[PDB]
Formats: C-alpha cells, structure tokens, sequence
RNA sequence: ACGAGACUCUGGCAUGCUAACUAGUUACGCGACCCCGGUCGGCGUAACUUCUUAGAGGGACAAGUGGCGUUCAGCCACCCGAGAUUGAGCAAUAACAGGUCUGUGAUGCCCUUAGAUGUCCGGGGCUGCACGCGCGCUACACUGACUGGCUCAGCGUGUGCCUACCCUACGCCGGCAGGCGCGGGUAACCCGUUGAACCCCAUUCGUGAUGGGGAUCGGGGAUUGCAAUUAUUC
C-alpha cells in the first residue's frame, strides 16, 4: 500500500489531470479560454485545458491539508508582481477561478463541504487519490 | 588582548596576601574560595581574579614575588 | 560621595557663559549612572532671559 | 449665517484633525499604541512612561 | 514536418504592412498596431489555429478567417472589456481598432481636445507631459 | 560500508598532481573528497583554513558573480555537474584530472607589482605565492567561462567545459592562457 | 471553581516575588495549585530621531518596554481567592481575577 | 511491555528537526515522505550522507520519523542530516554497548564535524545608516 | 466594562496619567 | 571584423537535412547550441531535430534538464 | 578622581532544575483510505519536557600543553571544548558665533494688533521648466523572460479620548480591481501551522533593440473622501 506522500507529486498531478480529463464530468466554464489566472500574470497559460490540472492541484492540496476555502486557496497560487519601474510585491491569485474549481469538485463526488468554513475531501475522493497514487507507483516501479 | 586592570590585580594581590592556606593551583577550587570569602558583584571579574590568583601562585611555588 | 552643579545662561554680560562647579566623585558612563545619580533640569525666569540649572 | 459658515469644512481626518496632547503641534506625531504625542515631547517624557534604552 | 513546405511565404501582406512569416504566429501578427500579445492569444483561440505553427506556412483560409476575427470579434464571443476602444466618445460602440484606424482615432482625439481647449489638449499642443508629473528634473529631450 | 567514495559518479582516486608545489593546495585525494560541491562552510574564517577546501568547492564558490548571481549556489552546483558530464563525455578521461591539470597550466609563475611613488608605472618583478597561483587560475578560468557565455547561443555549462579542455593542453586559444602569457611577458619586460 | 489569576507588571523581580508568594500561600493552605505559566514577553519599540531639527548625522533612538504576564490556577471558592489576594500586594504589579 | 525510544533534535540557523528512533523495521521517512523524494533533488546525496557513510546494516533494526519546521530549504536539509546522525549516536549510546558508538562517531567526526556539533552562526542585527549590518549608505561630497 | 483596551494601551495610558 | 547578421533557418532545406542526418549523429558531442553553430539553424529547430532523432532511436541520451540537454552517438564497440 | 576597562541588553549551550487545555510530544482507543503494516494539523484521553515559552543557576579565566620574552607584563600554535576576537547601549575636561525662536502655556528685546503679521471660510500655489547637481528604483538579458506544478520563515501590528478611520477566515456575484447580510479577536486563543519571494522541476523562446526593457500616450471600470481637473490609488 502506497499513499501520495511516498510518490512524486509532479507525476501525480499530471496523472490526476489526465484522469479528470478522461472522466469528462468536470463542467468546464465558457470563459476558461480567455482569462488570466492572476493579476500579476502577463499572458494566458500555454496549456489549453489547464482547468483539469488546476483541479488536480486543488485536490492534492486539499488532501495534504483540509479546511482551505477560497481566499486561503488563493494564497497558494501567489507570486511576485513585476511592477515595471516600481519594485516587486507579492500578490494573490484570482478568486473566481478557485470558486469555480471548488464548485466543480463539489459537484463531482470528490469534495465534501467541511464544517466551519472549509472544504474537506469525500472518502470516495480519498480512495480515488489512493488509486491514482498506486497506479503511478506501479507504473514507476 | 588579555591584559588585566587595576581592580583584578589589586584584588588578587590582597587575597593572596591575606589567604594562602586555602587557595591552590586548581582554578575551580580557588574560584569557589573567591566566591565565598570575597564580595564580587559579577562573574567575569570573579573569573579574572581567580585566574590571576592561579597564575600568581604558579609564580610563587617557583620563586619569590616582589609585589 | 559627590555632586556637580552647573549654571548656564547669560551672567552679567551679553555673551552667554557656563560656570561648572564640581567636587567629589562623579561617574558618567555605564549602567551604574542610572541607579546612582539623580539629575534635574529646571529653569529660572530672570529679567534678562532664562537661566539653566543642571544638578546631579 | 456666521455660525454655520464657521464650520463648512469638516475636519474628521488628515493631519489637522490630530494634535499633540502636550504642545498642541501637528507635526511628527506618534500614533503608535495610542500615544498621540510629537517626537520631541515623547523623548522628553519617555523616562517616566517606561520606555528605556536597552538595545 | 521539419523540412520546408512548398510555396512558403517569406513576407506576408496583412493590412498593407509587412509581416514576416518566419516567427511564431502568436508573435508575428502582433506587429500590427492595435493588437498585442494578450490579444493575439485570443484571436487565435476562438478560431482553430494551433499555436505551434509558424506564420509562413499557414493556409489562406486560416489567414482570411483570422482577418475576419481581428476585424469584427464582438459576435464571436469576445468580451467588451477586453477591447481597447470601448464606449466611444461620438457614437458609443465597442470596437477594437486597427493600425491606420488607431492613428486616425488618435488624431481626431487630439484635434478634439485642441478644439475644445482643455488643459490636456493645451499641454499636448505645447509638447509637455500631459499626465501630470514633476518635469523639473526629467525629460531633457524637450528642447535643445 | 563504501570501499571508495565517488563524487556523484566520478572516482576520486587514480589522479595525481604533477607540480609538487601544489600538493597540499589542491584537495582531491581521499581525505577531502565528498559527494556534492556544497559544504557547510567556515573556510574563510581563519588565515590558512581555505587550503583544506576542495577545488570543486572553490570553483563552485567562485563561479557565481556579477550581481544577479550572488547567493545562487544550487544552480552553480548543477552547472558544475553538467560541465563535468561534458568534460568526461568529450575527452573521455576523468573530469577531476582535467580540472587539476587546468590549475597547473593556467596558473601564473611570476607577476609584476607596483613600486616607486604615486603616478609612476614603475613595476618590480616578483614571484607569486603557490596558493595565490591557485586563486589566480581559478579566477581566470571562471571569468573566461563568464565572458565566453555572454550574448552567445552557447550555454554556460558548455562554455565552462570548453574552457577547461582548452586550458588542459595550452593551445593558446583559451582566454586564461592568453592572460597568463600576457602577465608573464609584461613582468619579464621590466625585470 | 476553575478560577484564574493573571499577573502582569513592568519589572520582573516584583512580579516573581508576588507570584512566589501566591504559590507558597497556596502550598501552605493545603490546596492543589498549578505552576505559573510564563507568557511570551511583549516588546514595545518606538524608533525616533535624536535631533529636534533636521541638522546633523542621522542618529536614531531605540526605546523599549517589555511586559511580562503570568497565569495562576486555583481550585478553591471565591472567598479563599479574595483572602489570598487581598494581603501583601506589590505596588508595581497589576492583578486581574477571572472566574468561569 | 517495555519500549525503548529516544528523541534527538538538530538545527542550523532556526530550523529545528526533532528525530525519533525506536525498534522496528528499517525505514526512514521525514514528514511522511522518504529521503529520496525530498526537494531539492540536488541535495539528495547531502541528505543521504549518514546512511550511505555508515552502511545499511546500522539502520537495519530502527525506524526513523523526523518532524522539521522553520528555516528555509538548505537549513532544513542540514538540520535533518545532522539530526539523523545525532539520533543514531544517542540510540546506540543509550541501548547498545558504546564501542559501536565510538566506531561510528570517529568516522563521523573524521568526515565533517557538522554531522554532530551544531553551527554557531546567526544573522547580525541591522544598524541605522545603512542597508545592512555592515554596509552603509553612499556619502556625497561637495 | 465595554471598552476593554489592550494590555499595551493600558500601560501606555497609565504612563501618560503619571506624566 | 564583420558582424555577419545571423540569418538562422527555421525549417529545413534539402541540403541541410541530409547533411545533418549524415554528419551530426557521428559527432562526439551533440548539443543544440553546437548544432546551431555548425548548422546555422534556429534554436527551437535544433530541439525538434534532437527530439525526433531520439524518437527514431539513433541518438543516445545521458542527462535531461530544463536548461541543458546532452546527446551522444551509439556505442561503436 | 574621571574616561577606557568594569556595567546592562541580545545571540551562541544545558536530553539537568522549576512549570504549562492560550505551547506541545509520546503512547492507547475510535475513525477515513491503500496493500498484515504504512498515511492523516481527523476525534478523544495516561506520562513527560525531546520541540516551544521564561525564571533562577552553570559555563570561559589565557584554564592546560609546546615555544619566544629582562623568564615580569604578555604574544604565537594546538588538544578537549557549543563558544579561545558576536553585535549594540552608556560614554571624560575644554569649547564651536555649528542647527533649532517653524516642537513647546521655554524665553529677553523689537514689530504688529480691528483697513491685523491673531483668527475662520472659499479658490490657487508649495507639483509650475532652455538647464546643473546629489540620494535612489528599473534594466541593458539565454547563470535569462513567459507558462504550469512542487515546497520553506522570523521580527511585528490589530476595534482608538474630544478621535469618525482596526486585522480579517468563511459562503455568493464578476476576468480583475471590487460589493450587501454572514463569524472571531482587546489577542501564544482570531487573522495564522502567517502555504513570502528568490530558488527547484518541465515545456515555449534562440542572439533579432527579440516574447529584454516598460518610459511616453489613448479608451474604459472600481474604492477612499464634502471635493481628484494639474490623471490621489488600483
């Protein structure tokens, strides 16, 4: 038996993104093609279906730590904002992107609304993540 | 460097002049004697005094001291 | 063990001058200046100006 | 209307709504910890308050 | 694949301006005034053009389609805030403005400000910094 | 229980230094060999403690320069590892042997110091300390790689690699050997 | 009753003296008592200039005021707490009694 | 009934790393994940220094679970690589005849002294008049 | 009370009252 | 002392392609930088050419990194 | 006698002492999931200070060894050792036509005092540009720019007196800047296990004033305030 902690996180996120792409029940919004992920970003993402990757990263972060809502989850996807001539500063990500990701994962049977302002994982989602981790570990071994 | 001042040398000279049968070559023993018999309001001064007493007795068991 | 009285201002003249009167022991540096000496700075309203007092 | 002409300007913020509680000056205030004093008067009265120089 | 295709366009004529086809398509059409790197990624996202192909080997049907999207994008689901010239001062219509049109619109805006005799138009007529900043120690290219 | 100890994948044994003046100043012989070129430090605290520092550590410390690269150590470590891959892959021998022989060839033997009053260009010919020779060779090789990999399509790890291979034989084409010969001739000029 | 006594002051030696007095009183009154909980110290710093005008080298002052806090737990009714806190209190030590 | 255990810490700048050694199968996992999957991947040899220097047979009958917090990245790596060796030394000292403790401690000292004793270095306090602890602002003449 | 200022503000106000 | 403005090629020609597939797999060290030097090609083209040569199974890989790729020939022994 | 030293604060360490449901650890039980063990800052409870907090103590003195020295004051090197030069605070006689009358209900003289040089209200200016100088910020790139994923802190601040104006997790709406009902925190309790950046991994780019650099400039939308034009800020 292997959990996600004993397998590489990058390959886990990529395989989980492929799994949620193959499931086809995520309800991708219409403005995904023309949107900027944060106010410090400059261009659109080069990946065409990055919503599955963002959903996989959000699911992995919720498995690692619970009780994360929207503005808590926004702080994870932060970075420096190159202000041109002014010096850089740290800025948060977008709010509606995280809201749509957590709403899509609540619509799917993977995320349960944790009591007192949080979003935990459904035990079916935890089981699904353990299958993905075991498949990646078996493929690597 | 490490050069002692008037208070350390004078205090060491008077404690060897007033006491000899209790003080010795070991630094910790005469350090505790200087704790007991002398009023030292600090600890670095106490350690410097006890070190100079150790060096002075290392001089005295070899030869005479004119001070 | 000591005292120091200094009077500052104009004294029988247009140009100001300071007369310091000290005897005994007086320390200035370290922490033992804080809990030994007491220093008070007051003023005198003379007819030709203001006079300074610093005693310790 | 002199009485309501005297206060056509509401001073509820800015530098002119805050003054030192000793010398009535409006420059270099200390708003930290609810002091509301200028720097010179704070340095003058800092011994009796409790602020002492250690570091 | 890696070999050159037959009938390879070296210089492309788009809106009577020279565009090389040697660069990436998302960064070759940005030489048109009025379009940029963010807008080039959106005009190429609604119509089916892959972003990994160079601009010299694209086909004429794709070229005409991206011309149509870059002229009139409001009916192909492009948001109104994403456009540059929204709520126009004369007719009030949302339109992304191309190169010679951008120059003409800028000229009419400057001539309108000069005619109405505003502070910004007067500072444009003099040749000063119209946004408002300390030009005491900066901008030494104003005179010789 | 390792029989021998490998610097990542390179054997630290079967290497020698030809110049006997730098036996103790180049530390790659079974006492100072480690796995990675990133130690805990405390090598410049004393007056000759840096002589025990390994030459790979010295090159890794001296490579990061020019403002924008200060503090970036792990990047320099992976540059050094990719470089040593290129030296082993091109010449065929061990990268540590090429690195040690590059210090011998690119180190100056004698230098001219300033003498006289102020303003004069009067120089006196002296000879260099053996540790200063090592430092000068390390500095010259690193700045040669730096000026090679600037505004060029060649990468930094390849430019470091071609600088060490050229300096290992002295082909009068690397920048460090040219500067060393220029220093030798300008010090021999006013002797 | 789960009654709590909070002990705070500026100086540390008077606070330690009155705290040790309260602990030894609770020990001699034949009653269980928890130890003093040492709260982290709060440091109040204002860094201000030294010259009143704008002349001279830029020298700054570093004023500092540390505040200590202690927590004291008892298992007694209210009159025991009042009779143990109403005798021999330090002049520079501020005390607050809370009950639940 | 009786159980044997030891808790040994280690630090470099401000990152403490408390280890835990007791009886069990040989397994080393820090914060739940093993040593071979600790970022950064450049310093995997530096993390694996004590195990690969002492041998697998020394870690044959002990399990290790280390929690680490504070510091940056490299300070955390140095804290864990000090804490593993310190925990093994203390475990052999407490529950084994210490000839084994001597024969691991002599070669640990002979490799690097960092593996056992700490690094007594902290950051100096900034002073007014400059951007750092030692550097000063530029002084203009005329 | 209904105000209950902080522990730092209480000591600051006490020092101001003393001054 | 001539600048010689680099007109690197984005896509291949009929002589560049077969001179590369004749000569470049016989190099002792193959890097995108050095094949861009010796072939006067664009940098992304060199990455594509080494990727397709790796897919064809004619070029050995020794290390992979986001800023450094090194390619060799097969062992002649 | 003063100044230095001496003194105080802080950093570095003690598996020993005294204590912690406003800080935890280790065990046990109840849960979720994987293949009998592993993961969980999920829940609860019997010991303790290993982490944390802060009080009293201890340790380091040229103490030991080998040299140089009038064998005096001292210097060099080394072993054991967490340290064998951590940083700051305070700081003498004598003065300077040094700066401050625009910090002061500290102040002498002089001026003004109702057609005021006090006072209040409205508008403007302190930002105005052929130029010169100083402290600085951003870059001149491929040890790099962009796009995703991974992972790591410590000093601090916080609902106010005339004094309106605090820090914010959470659910909804919108690309984003932002918007109403919704809870906590007079604070090791809530923000907060302060998911900080630089760094690390993988694509895109390839010597081109280029996807470097973002000055100047046009159009639109929000928040603060009684009011933003000479763009407050985003």
């Amino acid at each position: 038996g292997v959990t996600v902690k004993d397998v590489n996180q990058q390959e886990f996120v990529r395989a989980l993104a492929a799994f949620l792409k193959k499931s086809g029940k995520l309800k991708v919004p219409e403005w995904v093609d023309t949107v900027k992920l944060a106010k410090h970003k400059e261009l659109a993402p080069y990946d065409e279906n990055w919503f599955y990757t963002r959903a996989a990263s959000t699911a992995r972060h919720l498995y690692l730590r619970g009780g994360a809502g929207v503005g808590s989850m926004t702080k994870i996807y932060g970075g420096r904002q190159r202000n041109g001539v002014m010096p850089s500063h740290f800025s948060r990500g977008s709010k509606s992107v995280a809201r749509r990701v957590l709403q899509a994962l609540e619509g799917l049977k993977m995320v349960e609304k944790d009591q007192d302002w949080g979003r935990k994982l459904t035990p079916q989602g935890q089981r699904d993540l353990d299958r993905i981790a075991g498949q990646v570990a078996a493929a690597k071994k | 460097g490490r050069v002692r001042t008037k208070t350390v040398k004078k205090a060491a000279r008077v404690i060897i002049e007033k006491y000899y049968t209790r003080l010795g070559n070991d630094f910790h023993t005469n350090k505790r004697v200087c704790e007991e018999i002398a009023i030292i309001p600090s600890k670095k001064l106490r350690n410097k005094i006890a070190g100079y007493v150790t060096h002075l007795m290392k001089r005295i068991q070899r030869g005479p001291v004119r001070g | 063990k000591g005292c120091e009285v200094v009077v500052s201002g104009k004294l029988r003249g247009q140009r100001a001058k300071s007369m310091k009167f000290v005897d005994g022991l007086m320390i200035h540096s370290g922490d033992p200046v804080n809990y030994y000496v007491d220093t008070a700075v007051r003023h005198v309203l003379l007819r030709q100006g203001v006079l300074g007092i610093k005693v310790k | 209307g002199h009485q309501q002409l005297y206060w056509s300007h509401p001073r509820k913020f800015g530098q002119g709504s805050r003054s030192c509680r000793v010398c009535s000056n409006r420059h270099g205030l200390i708003r930290k910890y609810g002091l509301n004093m200028c720097r010179q008067c704070f340095r003058q009265y800092a011994k009796d308050i409790g602020f002492i120089k250690l570091d | 694949s890696l070999v050159i295709p037959e009938k390879f366009q070296h210089i492309l004529r788009v809106l009577n301006t020279n565009i090389d086809g040697r660069r990436k398509i998302a960064f070759a059409i940005t030489a048109i005034k009025g379009v940029g790197r963010r807008y080039a990624h959106v005009v190429l996202r609604k119509a089916d053009i892959d972003l990994t192909k160079r601009a010299g080997e694209l086909t004429e049907d794709e070229v005409e389609r991206v011309i149509t999207i870059m002229q009139n994008p409001r009916q192909y689901k492009i948001p109104d805030w994403f456009l540059n010239r929204q709520k126009d001062v004369k007719d009030g219509k949302y339109s992304q403005v191309l190169a010679n049109g951008l120059d003409n619109k800028l000229r009419e805006d400057l001539e309108r400000l000069k005619k109405i005799r505003a502070h910004r138009g007067l500072r444009h007529f003099w040749g000063l910094r119209v946004r408002g900043q300390h030009t005491k120690t900066t901008g030494r290219r104003g005179r010789t | 229980t390792p029989d021998i100890k490998l610097f990542g994948k390179w054997s630290t044994d079967d290497v020698q230094i030809n110049d006997i003046s730098l036996q103790d100043y180049i530390a790659v012989k079974e006492k100072y060999a480690k796995y990675l070129p990133h130690s805990a430090g405390r090598y410049a605290a004393k007056r000759f403690r840096k002589a025990q520092c390994p030459i790979v550590e010295r090159l890794t410390n001296s490579m990061m320069m020019h403002g924008r690269n200060n503090g970036k150590k792990l990047m320099t470590v992976r540059i050094v590892k990719h470089a040593f891959e290129i030296i082993h892959l091109l010449t065929g021998e061990n990268p540590l042997q090429v690195l040690v022989n590059a210090i011998i060839n690119s180190g100056p033997r004698e230098d001219s110091t300033r003498i006289g009053r102020a303003g004069t260009v009067r120089r006196q010919a002296v000879d260099v300390s053996p540790l200063r020779r090592v430092n000068q060779a390390i500095w010259l090789l690193c700045t040669g790689a730096r000026e090679a990999a600037f505004r060029n399509i060649k990468t930094i790890a390849e430019c470091l690699a071609d600088e060490l291979i050229n300096a290992a034989k002295g082909s009068s084409n690397s920048y460090a050997i040219k500067k060393k010969d220029e220093l030798e001739r300008v010090a021999k000029s006013n002797r | 009753h789960r009654i709590r006594i909070t002990l705070t002051s500026r100086n540390v030696k008077s606070l330690e003296k009155v705290c040790a007095d309260l602990i030894r009183g609770a020990k001699e009154k034949n009653l269980k008592v928890k130890g003093p909980v040492r709260m982290p110290t709060k440091t109040l710093r204002i860094t201000t200039r030294k010259t009143p005008c704008g002349e001279g080298s830029k020298t700054w002052d570093r004023f500092q005021m540390r505040i200590h806090k202690r927590l004291i737990d008892l298992h007694s009714p209210s009159e025991i707490v009042k009779q143990i806190t109403s005798i021999s209190i330090e002049p520079g030590v501020e005390v607050e009694v809370t009950i639940a | 009934g009786p159980l044997q255990s030891v808790q040994v810490f280690g630090r470099k700048k401000t990152a403490t790393a408390v280890a835990h050694c007791k009886r069990g199968n040989g397994l080393i996992k820090v914060n739940g994940r093993p040593l071979e999957m600790i970022e950064p991947r450049t310093l995997q040899y530096k993390l694996l220094e004590p195990v690969l220097l002492l041998g697998k047979e020394r870690f044959a009958g002990v399990d290790i679970r280390v929690r680490v917090k504070g510091g940056g990245h490299v300070a955390q790596i140095y804290a864990i690589r000090q804490s593993i060796s310190k925990a093994l030394v203390a475990y052999y000292q407490k529950y084994v005849d210490e000839a084994s403790k001597k024969e691991i401690k002599d070669i640990l000292i002979q490799y690097d002294r960092t593996l056992l004793v700490a690094d007594p270095r902290r950051c100096e306090s900034k002073k007014f008049g400059g951007p750092g602890a030692r550097a000063r602002y530029q002084k203009s003449y005329r | 009370m209904a105000v209950q200022i902080s522990k730092k503000r209480k000591f600051v106000a006490d020092g101001i009252f003393k001054a | 002392k001539v600048r010689d403005k680099l007109n690197n090629l984005v896509l291949f020609d009929k002589a560049t392609y077969d001179k590369l597939c004749k000569e470049v797999p016989n190099y002792k060290l193959i890097t995108p930088a050095v094949v861009s030097e010796r072939l006067k090609i664009r940098g992304s083209l060199a990455r594509a050419a080494l990727q397709e040569l790796l897919s064809k199974g004619l070029i050995k890989l020794v290390s992979k990194h986001r800023a450094q790729v090194i390619y060799t020939r097969n062992t002649k022994g």
